[PDB]
């Protein structure tokens, strides 16, 4: 899960 | 021209270089080239490759002394082991338990120690101008130039707020606060993110  | 010396850089020195993957790796400085007023630095990496790099894409292979680091300093930091570029957002003080706050080029924020930092050799005058993502770059420019003026929301553990992610607002809960960062639990997916307390992504007054 990407930053935001 | 080909040079052997350039400021404090010397051909044959150990160095860190930025790869195309955006991660930084150990190498040797094998050439220094001038092209008009410009300078390029040829690095042979320990594992794979040679690259001709600008001075903002090489870093010293030692830890900066604390007093050479400022808000806005351009650094390579251990990203959590990978090395990735960022900007110093805080230096050690009582409120952050004597750590450095790093805003990485992709927007990730983390507290680190001096042992997890390397100084970039030839940062741009405006250190943020080589941040590729324009949104990140604009945020950093505003943050660094406004400092020490830092509007932040005061959040407490257990507080229900809305937090932005992927362009929409999510019901969320404050799990923990650590200096200028807050750990937000997103209720939908039950996963957390550490977010800077001055982020406009945080909306307590929904």
């Amino acid at each position: 899960k990407s930053t935001x | 021209e080909n040079l052997y010396f350039q400021g404090d850089l010397i051909v044959s020195m150990r160095i860190l270089g930025k790869k195309r993957t955006k991660t930084w790796h150990k190498g040797t400085l094998i050439a220094i080239q001038t092209v008009g007023p410009g300078k390029k630095y040829k690095v042979k990496f320990d594992n794979k490759g040679k690259s001709l790099l600008s001075g903002n894409h090489i870093a010293y292979d030692y830890h900066p002394p604390a007093d050479k680091l400022y808000v806005g300093s351009r650094v390579v930091a251990k990203y959590k082991v990978w090395l990735y570029a960022g900007i110093v957002a805080e230096t050690p003080n009582v409120k952050n338990k004597l750590r450095f706050l790093i805003f990485f080029d992709d927007g990730y924020a983390s507290y680190v120690t001096q042992s997890e930092l390397y100084p970039i050799c030839r940062p741009l005058k405006k250190t943020w101008e080589d941040i590729e993502d324009i949104s990140c770059r604009d945020f950093i420019e505003e943050y660094v130039t406004a400092y020490p003026n830092r509007p932040m929301v005061l959040l407490k553990s257990g507080q229900l707020i809305k937090t932005e992610w992927e362009g929409t607002w999510w019901k969320s809960r404050v799990e923990e606060v650590d200096g200028s960062l807050v750990r937000i639990l997103f209720l939908d997916d039950k996963r957390c993110e550490w977010i800077y307390r001055g982020s406009t992504r945080l909306e307590p007054m929904f």
